[PDB]
C-alpha cells in the first residue's frame, strides 16, 4: 500500500524538512559514542511517504484524541530513527517498535533533535554500528530517519536528569 | 507496551539539566504517529 515520492531539492517542502533536519543538531553527552560525531549532515534524499490505510488510520485517532483534549491534537513534527524504519513505512508504527527499556515507559519515543533520533538509527545506543563497517560514527554509509506525524493530546510532563 | 498515564495520551520527557536538550515524546499507540517523511543522509566529519 505505500508508496514513496521524491521530492526536488529545489522544491520548498524538501527545503523546510532539511531545515528542521539540520538546524536540530545538538552535541551528545556520549561525545558522539552512540550517533557518530558531526555538527551537520549531507542530505541524500527526502521521500514523502503515502499510505492511504495508515493515513487514516492516523487521522481516525487524532480525531478521537482531539475531543478528549478541549478540541486540540497537539500535533507535532518530531523525528524517529530505528533500523526497523522500512517496516515502519508498510506497515505502520506499533509494539515491536516500541522501547521496551526507554526511560519514559515502553512505548513508541520522538525527539525533536534530529542528532537524538540519529542515536538510535543502528539501534539502542547505536548498537554495533553500521552494518559494512561496525562503525557508529561512519561517514560513508546511508543513515535513514523519520520525520513524523505525532499525535501528543494531553501530553504529560515528566521533567528528566 | 505500556498505557498512557491515566487521563493522558503520551508522554514529554523535558530535560530540565541539559539547557540545550530539546524535548522527547513518548506514544503508546502507533496510531498516533504517521511517517511522513523519509531522509536518507550521511552524518558528515567535522572540517
Ligand atoms: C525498536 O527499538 C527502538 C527503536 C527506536 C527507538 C528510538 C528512536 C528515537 O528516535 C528516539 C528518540 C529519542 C529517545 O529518547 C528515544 C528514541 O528511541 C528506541 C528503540
Ligand atoms: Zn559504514
Amino acid at each position: 500500500g505505500t508508496i514513496l515520492i521524491d521530492l526536488s531539492p529545489d522544491d520548498k517542502e524538501f527545503q523546510s524538512v532539511e531545515e528542521e533536519m539540520q538546524s536540530t543538531v545538538r552535541e551528545h553527552r556520549d561525545g558522539g559514542h552512540a550517533g557518530g560525531i558531526f555538527n551537520r549532515y549531507n542530505i541524500l534524499k527526502i521521500q514523502k511517504v503515502c499510505n492511504k490505510k495508515l493515513w487514516e488510520r492516523y487521522t481516525h485517532r487524532r480525531k478521537e484524541v482531539s475531543e478528549e483534549n478541549h478540541n486540540h491534537a497537539n500535533e507535532r513534527m518530531l523525528f524517529h530513527g530505528s533500523p526497523f524504519v522500512n517496516a515502519i513505512i508498510h506497515k505502520g508504527f506499533d509494539e515491536r517498535h516500541a522501547y521496551i527499556g526507554g526511560m519514559f515507559g515502553a512505548g513508541i519515543y520522538f525527539a525533536e533533535n534530529s542528532s537524538k533520533s540519529n542515536q538510535y538509527v543502528y539501534g539502542i545506543g547505536g548498537g554495533t554500528g553500521c552494518p559494512v563497517h561496525k562503525d557508529r560514527s561512519c561517514y560513508i554509509c546511508h543513515r535513514q530517519l523519520l520525520f513524523c506525524r505525532v499525535t501528543l493530546g494531553k501530553s504529560f510532563l515528566q521533567f528528566s536528569a | 507496551m505500556a498505557h498512557s498515564p491515566p487521563g493522558h495520551h503520551s508522554v514529554t520527557g523535558r530535560p530540565s539539566v541539559n539547557g540545550l536538550a530539546l524535548a522527547e515524546y513518548v506514544i503508546y499507540r502507533g496510531e498516533q504517529a504517521y511517517p511522513e517523511y523519509l531522509i536518507t543522509y550521511q552524518i558528515m566529519r567535522p572540517e
